[PDB]
């Protein structure tokens, strides 16, 4: 179930690889309501999934 | 925010958010909309975590996703304590079938169910068993309704893998003491009773699905047989005519599977090899072993074969002929080293299981099921877990708020409907609008007796627990509740790993990587620099060249250790020998000299 | 010295070996090439054990003994 | 010991498994053996058990911060498959049971085996090697068991009262076991006052002296007013121990357990150790520490501390919106006043929780958390970071008991989501400066015992202070413990106390503090002599063992991790990519340590007196000018462009207290006018390759102080060594040396001196100082140099030289494939010769 | 002073499978440790009965399912291991279950053979409709403990046979209390108060008495010194 | 059902009055099972003679010292709870202790009444100083365990009958512990190590022997309930 609703920003079209610094994946305050700040997955896509 | 019965609020100021993110103070004239509910940021998961106020984000975060890693069991409990997101996360998920128009349960069986709708139509739901999940878990169905019983429309009628009368039921509610114990819980392990063995509380079963084909080949087709070579018959007793494993026959790290022979090139036998043909009446055959096997470390009973075939106009691989999946299923119980945890991030593995007569039980001589170590809780911060314990308990046992002088004052905000419960009486606490501490330490002192009368737990939550094993009363109370907790997809039996000598990389002529491969252990550079720091000189060199890339050393040490022969000294790497003689390609006389200025040597 | 019996492979004792050999590093060696003396014996010029064995004790269990024991001599490689 | 799985034990050892299957006729050959143990038949576990008894295993945690991360057990073989670790060893693998992994590794060869049963045994490696301390001692639940039972409460049952009329003392006992069966019968508790006579615990030093004047032997009984539970702890520690009698705090046990690493043997420590660990679990199960909300008590102030303050941050507000400040002030201005409110509130939930609640108990002992973590979950969570990482103004007011509300969970999720990936950032530059110390001092190693030199280095132990006590110096245990005395210590009658080339331990700095000698002269690695390495003696004693350094010691990787391994803790340069350059703003860490190790200019760079004199201090509209006039000199001197924003040096004696750099001050050569960085260049010119040294190895040590760490001196002195090892020649005379070209200090002397046949024409050259990366990229081995510069220059060079190649590099001969030339491999060790005496050997 | 009073036990009943044992005097702190001494024998090592293995006519192992049958192998095995059986004979004994048509099977339904007994037959087994048939033979021996489910190569068994837990426990849960005695003018020996309730395979008074037998044959070992 | 293996019971000899007992092979969990049942035997049901009152006639209220001797009144008491005595009385004993003179005054100074033995007449008790004395009596009689002093507050017809501590039994100190050892290819079985150290009226082994029948004899009582309920045997 929380599969099907997943928001990668990783992907073609999406961010770099290599690109893919500290910065983008944080907590900014338009997630309320619209992203759940704590679920994430503990791989190497904290915060870009 | 608090709104009267118009909703005007009740408040002079009210906390906002504006438009850099900002939280602040406004006065109750300036607001322009509200959130829908307290639930609105969380996502289904976090939604399931109760008293999701007293953890912290990391734990939250951890908790959150354990929940994902938890391994269906064989017998699916809904949580004593929960919030009311697992009745509609379970439906919405799908696994749970649901009737889809009202009608009388015509016919309920184990494979299917046939329901008669009220307009006269017919429908037939035909539940999954034993199927295997992507992740080798096990999807099996049951149903919950009885043959001419009345289903309304979108009612659950059969439970999912994972679930209880159609509610999640990712884990399973224990008896759980906060106490250390001779240090079996130490650093964050975990002690369970036997109970959790025997009663196969925490067992659960796993498939693997191995795979074979027989493909074309420069020397022909690959071909699948029982009469494999160079085989005893107490190998392969248990194969069918077709050579692959009758279905029900258990199997073991090692045992063929599908039996397999692939054509085979010139022979050119040994002197030696022809003398054993001679003397074993050996006639010529062009065919070599590769039959499937049970990888190491894993056995089952067999439940299922699929066979895929060209001639039958199945799709295949080009150059394939034939394709064979056996199903191997096993029914595992909780052991050491497995990991479980609670909701709210806190996590372990099992360190001991201790038998019954030893754990610590209750005056009236009920054993705890769990023990955790006190100095866990409070430098992690998440104390919501000792309020579901506390919560769980008071769900056990049923309680009942006195109103003969009216209601307590701790009790006006409680809805009047949890006034009683009974026993084992499942309640629900949100996230964000739950039980408040005095609402949970007033019920506390409300529990209802057990069996004889006799209040186990005080209203402080804890009890005067008995030693199991030395037979004394614990000098002070300890607190008892019951935990929800659930086991993760961490389990040993796919972690132990070990190597003595196996396949090699040819690329790089190192040890393969990996479990899958039968490959070692790598050893860094940080490693390097701590042997060097010790100074153990001999144990780095070995370290680095008998059991790595050194084939000559590697033989050698090998069959010295067989043979009983002290280890043979290493020296003169074939790299330093190449490195010498391109050396010497141009033209620079070098050579290798002994002690301080002595002969050479070899 | 009070102290309990050793266990396992810390008998005999460490700091006692130590007294009895330059530095831990000529111990090693000292206890390395007794092992390997030892086990060239059982397989067949050397002395062989000089203490009563034990009933599978190792060659380097063996060898240490020995030299906690007094019963061997070495001279610096230097 | 370790716990070894059956199943991986057997994978390991089977090839002996198979050779001791063939020997005892169980298989008739080798591949019969073989599918024996692949089959796992039933007679396989009988010979494993066999197989398996005094083999040694090493196991490793990745990744190896430290040596301690790798340690050879002595196996036994557990049902399961789950490996079984001693709880001691947890803080040296740095492992959690919570899901952890470890590798085993089975050494085969005899001296693979002698090295792991002697130089890596876990038994032996007690103490840390950073700092010589103890490493494998009681923790966790083993602290709050001992906090526990050594405990003295007033009013506990039977406690001793004095005598009364028709009554004598009512809590005096014959003996422990006595007490014993007083306890089992619940008439009297293990944390009660009493009086016992005990006659196998030796007494207090102090009672010793007075009760027993011809000294204390076993079977003396003396009445001792202790609790019983403090004499139990005092039979777990070894018979001779003094008794001690005091509540065990984790500072406490630390200090007996390297008491006891001075005076008592190793296996003495680790048995002793043992019983600690035991006797700390059995009294921490039933010490009964627990958690419930009942015991999370929340302050009663909390309510009138947070009122206050809000006052103060709406008069703030009513400051800010009559326009008197500006945003960022009024931020900063409601962070200095909440983190108030928050000290405030952290005192006062201090103040009210009782001295037995499990909460407090757990932090109070030293066994776990700290007051912090206590505020947060009970008084009250505090200021939040933005994602920027600046304070948020508004606190979350709300504690984790409470439950914080929807906004400022959402809030609070920021720090915990950059914490996640902070970490894993923070791990790069610790990596980076490791490598580098590394490189710089891989071969130091220790070549010879003693280089018989005079020179050394003056440490201070204590000031004699204004009071009849002198007070010990702070640093004495990092700069003074643990070094050789290069001279005689003599006190105020001039009596010898120490002699030269003693150990300086703890007993010898207390015995040097009670004759009042304040400072002493120490070997260092600095001074040494030594042509190639360091011998034995400068380096002194061996912090992981204690006892002075065995020739072979590869000290300098040692040094290297110890400095390395801490790295994680110091302040480091901002992550973020955007914002102006972070230099404005002085981040005194780790960028701090990488500028000095490398010997740059400081970008906060202070000039230093180059004459000692007089000064003469005027000032202008943005520049100073600071004038030197030598009181036994001539000419004076001038520096008359030093920034105005640069405050000037502060001196700010004990009483005096000149404060600010004043005119008509004095000032000696090497002194700092201004505040900042001294540039080492500069401090090289002025004093000398000493006084450089000296400074860089202050400098470092200041910045490891300062954030917490606690590293010996000599770790850092072994570092320092490489950094002035070359001199650079200005002109030749009556030799070969070309000018400009950078040459070894050891040989420009021995040219230097060998230049004979018309005595003496010096070639003039002077000491270079070279950053860690530089000395790091020189070595006199061809075979090394081959694998840094351009090969062909290299290897033409060597041949027409015809020069050999001595082995003595390590990095190179792990190319040989050569076993390194420390410990174990070096010559001296290597080349041992075993014979049995004639004596031994008549037995045969 | 010393006293020669004996100590004596008495019981009483509180139902038809639980009971309360009293012993009493006892010397002050002797009563905690021989009560958790009794408790510990009686919830380890007292004899019982219970079901080793299982073969379904329709089936070849447990993860399948029969027929018409509501209930899929795992859940009709889960059941049964909440069946409480008595036996007579060491070696094993061989029970049958054969039902067919719609209808509950419980355990009432088991016909066993002589010298065993079903204490329990209301037990729930599975729920037939009108197509199911039910054909179990189910194998039950004599034993102590908990002994896991054996392997069928290990016993050489042919396939279809499904190896089941065995529990071999009839006692169920069993607690003790402490108090004084008015001994005399002493007034502080202690009075030991057992309480243990059984599954109905056997009494309490039985479940006691084996305890005491056993705990009688291990201290025999110390009284062997003269 | 037959045990898988008999237990044996080994002794070893640690001090004249000190023996340590291992137990082994004991079924898994047992270990515990007989340990606290022993220690608590040995420390509670052995009988045995102790002092429980002295009073000492030079001496009404000023307990903390008395003339002619150095050694506290607490050191007094201390000494002669130190004492070692046995009887064949089972009924309070008198015990007449003086001495006159400088010097040490011992256990064997003392004179027992018949049917009384002290088992340490080397005991020191006290050091008599010039113009000095002693002279106090012993209250003995027979108990079990241990008993904190009785306090005779209604005692009207003396006032300086100091009463103390009385060690009945002969056994003094009991420790015990539970290790794990291997038969066959199982390493669940148990191993009981029990130290026992005793006064000189008996020997380790004695109490050991009484402690294990008096265990014998109290099981009986559960076992007498159903004599024939099937136990398991050795
Ligand atoms: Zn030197």
């Amino acid at each position: 179930l929380t599969h099907k609703r997943r928001l990668s920003a990783l992907g073609p079209g999406g961010l770099s690889r290599e690109r893919a610094g500290l910065e983008v994946r944080d907590v900014h305050p338009s997630h309320y309501g619209r992203m759940c700040p704590i679920e994430t997955p503990e791989g190497p896509n904290i915060g870009l999934i | 925010s608090p709104t009267d019965e118009n909703g005007r609020f009740t408040e002079d100021r009210v906390m906002v958010r504006k438009k850099g993110g900002e939280v602040e103070f406004v006065s109750a004239d300036q607001v322009d909309y509200m959130d829908v509910s307290p639930r609105q940021m969380v996502s289904v998961a976090t939604a399931m975590i109760p008293f999701l106020e007293h953890d912290d984000a990391n734990r939250a975060l951890m908790g959150a996703n354990m929940q994902r890693q938890a391994v269906p069991l064989v017998r699916s409990e809904a949580p004593l304590v929960g919030t009311g997101m697992e009745l509609r996360a379970a439906i919405d998920a799908g696994d749970v079938v649901v009737a889809d128009k009202t009608g009388v349960i015509e016919e309920v069986s184990a494979d299917y169910i046939t329901v008669m709708a009220d307009d006269g139509t017919r429908q037939s739901y035909r539940l999954r068993k034993f199927a295997r999940s992507n992740h080798g878990t096990c999807a099996n169905q049951r149903p919950i309704v009885d043959a001419g019983q009345r289903v309304e429309a979108g009612q659950v009628i059969a439970d999912g893998p994972c679930t209880q009368n159609g509610e999640m039921a990712l884990g399973k509610n224990l008896l759980v003491a906060i106490m250390p114990w001779e240090g079996h819980n130490y650093e964050d392990a975990i002690i369970l009773s036997n109970r959790l063995v025997e009663e196969d509380v925490l067992t659960s079963i796993h498939i693997e699905e191995h795979e074979i084909d027989a493909r074309d080949t420069k020397l022909g087709a690959e071909e699948i047989t029982r009469d494999i070579p160079n085989v005893s018959d107490e190998v392969l007793a248990d194969l069918d005519e077709r050579g692959i494993v009758r279905i029900g026959a258990e199997v073991r790290d090692g045992d063929i599977l599908v039996g397999k022979v692939t054509p085979k090139g010139e022979t050119e036998l040994t002197p030696e090899e022809r003398l054993l043909r001679a003397i074993f009446g050996e006639k010529a055959r062009e065919v070599r072993d590769t039959s499937l096997k049970v990888p190491h470390g894993e056995s089952g009973k067999v439940i299922g074969i699929r066979v895929f075939s060209r001639e039958d106009d199945d799709e295949l691989p080009a150059g394939v002929n034939e394709l064979v999946r056996v199903y191997v299923a096993q029914k595992r119980k909780i052991s050491d080293g497995d990991k479980l945890a609670g909701r709210h991030g806190n996590k372990g593995v099992i360190g001991k299981i201790l038998p019954v007569e030893d754990m610590p039980f209750l005056p009236d001589g009920t054993p705890v099921d769990i023990i955790l170590n006190t100095h866990g809780v409070p430098r992690r911060m998440n104390i919501g877990q000792i309020l579901e314990t506390h919560l769980g308990w008071v769900a056990k046992a049923g309680w009942n708020i006195d109103v003969a002088a009216g209601v307590p004052d701790w009790a006006s905000k409680l809805p009047e409907e949890l006034y009683s419960a009974p026993a084992d009486s499942t309640v629900a606490t949100p996230v964000f609008d739950g039980a408040q501490e005095g609402e949970l330490a007033g019920l506390l002192g409300s529990t209802l007796p057990n069996r004889d009368g006799e209040v186990m737990v005080d209203a402080d939550g804890k009890s005067t627990l008995f030693d199991g094993r030395s037979g004394e009363p614990f000098p002070y109370p300890v607190t008892v509740g019951y935990m929800y907790i659930l086991k993760l997809h961490h389990l040993v039996d796919d972690k132990i790993h070990a190597r003595s000598t196996g396949p090699y990389s040819m690329i790089t002529q190192q040890p393969l990587g990996g479990k899958a491969q039968f490959g070692g252990q790598r050893f860094g550079e940080m490693e390097c620099w701590a042997m060097q720091a010790y100074g153990a000189a001999y144990t780095l060199q070995e370290l680095l060249t008998i059991k790595s890339d050194d084939t000559v050393g590697r033989v050698k040490v090998y069959e010295a250790i067989v043979k009983g022969e002290n280890i043979p000294e290493p020296g003169i790497p074939e790299s330093f020998k190449v490195l010498l003689k391109e050396l010497q390609s141009l033209c620079l006389n070098v050579e290798v000299l002994s002690s301080d200025g002595a002969a050479i040597e070899m | 010295s009070a102290y309990d019996t050793p266990l396992g492979i810390t008998n005999p004792p460490i700091d006692e070996l130590l007294s009895r050999a330059s530095s831990k590093y000529a111990l090693v060696i000292y206890a390395a090439k007794r092992a390997r003396q030892i086990n060239d014996y059982y397989n067949q010029e050397y002395v062989g054990p000089l203490v009563e064995p034990g009933l599978q004790e190792k060659p380097l269990s063996i060898a240490l003994r020995e030299i906690h024991g007094d019963l061997l001599e070495h001279t610096e490689g230097e | 010991q370790c716990g070894l799985p059956k199943l991986m034990a057997l994978e390991l050892f089977k090839p002996f498994v198979m050779k001791r299957l063939v020997d005892l006729n169980h298989a008739q050959n080798i591949k019969s053996a073989k599918r024996m143990v692949e089959r796992q038949r039933p007679q396989v576990w009988d010979v494993l058990e066999e197989v398996i008894a005094e083999h040694p295993v090493l196991l490793n945690r990745a990744p190896t911060l430290h040596r301690l991360g790798i340690q050879a057990f002595e196996p036994q073989l557990v049902e399961g498959k789950a490996i079984q670790l001693h709880p001691l060893v947890c803080e040296a693998f740095n492992a959690d049971f919570d899901g952890d992994q470890m590798a085993v590794h089975l050494p085969l060869s005899a001296e693979a085996q002698a090295e792991a049963r002697i130089l890596m045994l876990s038994s032996n490696n007690i103490l840390s090697p950073a700092s010589g301390k103890p490493l494998a001692m009681p923790r966790l639940d083993m602290v709050t068991g001992l906090y526990y039972l050594t405990t003295l409460v007033e009013g506990a049952t039977g406690e001793y009262q004095a005598a009364t009329k028709d009554a004598p003392e009512q809590g005096v006992y014959s003996s422990p076991a006595e007490a014993i069966m007083a306890m089992d019968r619940g008439a009297l508790s293990v944390r009660a006052k009493i009086k016992v006579r005990l006659t196998e615990l030796r007494p207090p030093t102090d009672l010793e002296a007075q009760l027993f004047e011809n000294g204390w032997k076993p079977g003396d009984a003396w009445t001792a007013e202790t609790t019983l539970g403090r004499v139990m702890f005092n039979e777990l520690l070894p018979k001779s121990y003094p008794f001690v009698n005091e509540q065990m705090h984790k500072k406490v046990q630390a200090r007996i357990i390297n008491d006891l690493a001075e005076r008592f043997p190793m296996i003495v420590v680790a048995q002793t150790v043992d019983k600690l660990k035991d006797a700390g679990f059995y009294w921490a199960t039933r010490s009964g520490v627990t958690v419930s909300m009942a015991d999370v008590l929340v302050p009663p102030q909390k309510q009138e501390i947070l009122e206050r303050h809000e006052a103060e941050a709406d008069a703030i507000e009513r400051k800010y919106q009559r326009g008197a400040l500006n945003h960022t002030e009024r931020n900063e201005s409601l962070v200095k006043i909440w983190q108030d409110a928050t000290e405030e509130v952290g005192k006062a939930l201090e103040e009210f929780y009782p001295a037995d609640n499990p909460i407090i108990t757990i932090v109070k002992s030293g066994a776990t958390g700290n007051l912090t973590q206590t505020r947060t979950l009970a008084g009250m969570k505090g200021l939040v970071t933005n994602p920027k990482g600046e304070f948020i103004p508004r606190p979350i007011k709300s504690s984790f008991r409470e439950g914080l509300t929807v906004l400022e969970y959402f809030i609070n999720t920021h720090g915990a989501r950059k914490g996640l990936a902070d970490t894993a950032l923070r791990t790069a530059d610790s990596g980076y400066l490791t490598r580098r110390l590394v490189d710089v001092s891989q071969d130091v190693i220790v070549r010879e015992h003693d280089c018989e030199t005079e020179r050394g280095i003056n440490v201070t132990l204590a000031e004699r202070g204004p009071d009849g006590t002198l007070i010990r110096d702070a640093h004495v245990e990092t700069s003074a413990f643990a070094r050789t005395l290069a001279t005689d210590a003599v006190d105020a009658n001039g009596n010898v106390i120490i002699e030269r080339g003693h150990d300086l331990g703890d007993p010898a700095i207390d015995a040097l503090l009670a004759a009042g000698i304040t400072t002493v002269k120490v070997r260092s690695v600095l001074t040494c002599t030594s042509a190639t390495g360091v011998c034995a003696m400068c380096y002194g004693r061996s912090m992981a063992t204690g006892k002075l350094v065995d020739i072979g010691e590869a000290v300098g990787i040692v040094a290297a991790q110890s400095i390395g391994e801490p790295g994680t803790q110091l302040t480091m340069r901002t992550f973020h990519q955007g914002g102006v350059t972070g230099g404005a703003d002085i981040v005194g860490g780790l960028p701090r340590v990488q500028e000095l190790f490398e010997a740059r200019v400081p970008r906060n760079k202070a000039p230093i007196a180059d004459v000692a004199g007089r000064v003469r201090l005027e000032e202008s509209d943005k520049f100073f000018k600071i004038t030197i006039v030598p009181d036994d000199g001539g000419e004076e001197v001038v520096y008359d462009k030093l920034s105005k924003r640069q405050r000037l040096r502060v001196i700010t004696h004990e009483d005096g207290t000149e404060g600010v750099l004043s005119d008509g001050d004095h000032v000696e050569v090497g002194d700092q006018l201004m505040e900042g960085a001294a540039d080492p260049h500069e401090v090289l010119r002025v004093q000398g390759p000493r006084e450089v040294q000296i400074h860089l190895v202050k400098e470092v040590q200041e910045v490891y102080r300062a954030q917490g760490v606690s590293i010996h001196d000599k770790h850092i002195e072994v570092i320092v060594r490489q950094m002035l090892r070359r001199v650079t020649i200005i002109d030749s005379g009556s030799t070969e040396f070309l000018p400009g070209s950078l040459t070894e200090r050891a040989e420009f002397e021995a040219e230097n001196r060998r230049v004979v046949a018309e005595g003496g024409e010096p070639a003039a050259g002077r000491p270079v100082l070279m950053g860690i990366t530089k000395a790091s990229l020189a070595t006199d081995s061809w075979l090394s140099a081959a694998s840094f510069q351009e090969t062909t220059r290299v290897l033409t060079d060597a041949a027409i030289n015809c020069r050999s190649d001595k082995l003595n590099g390590l990095k190179e001969n792990v190319i040989i494939g050569k076993l390194i030339p420390a410990g174990t491999g070096i010559s001296r060790y290597r080349n041992i010769q075993v014979q049995p005496t004639e004596e031994a050997r008549a037995a045969a | 002073m010393l006293i020669s009073q004996r100590p004596t036990l008495s019981e009483e009943t509180v139902a038809e499978n639980r009971s309360r044992f009293v012993i009493e005097p006892l010397e002050p702190g002797f009563g905690y440790t021989l009560g958790n001494s009794l408790r510990r024998t009686l919830l380890s090592s007292i004899p019982g009965a219970a079901v080793t293995s299982i073969r379904i006519d329709g089936v070849l192992h447990e993860f399948t399912t029969v027929p018409g049958v509501k209930e899929d192998v795992t859940d009709i095995i889960l059941n049964l291991k909440g069946l409480v059986v008595s036996s007579d004979d060491d070696e094993p004994v061989t029970m049958y279950l054969r039902k067919q048509g719609p209808g509950v099977v419980t355990a009432g339904d088991i016909v066993p053979p002589a010298g065993v007994t079903v204490h329990n037959p209301d037990m729930h087994i599975a729920t037939l409709n009108d197509k199911g048939k039910l054909e179990v033979e189910l194998v039950v021996e004599r034993g102590r403990g908990y002994v896991p489910a054996v392997q069928n190569k290990a016993s050489g068994a042919e396939i279809g046979r499904i190896p089941v837990d065995s529990i071999y426990s009839p006692v169920l849960k069993v607690t003790y209390k402490v108090e004084a005695t008015r001994v005399e003018q002493r007034t502080d020996f202690d009075k030991l108060i057992i309480d243990v309730e059984t599954k109905n395979s056997i009494s309490p008074r039985d479940a006691l008495a084996s305890a005491g037998g056993t705990l009688v044959e291990l201290f025999g070992l110390a009284r062997e010194l003269n």
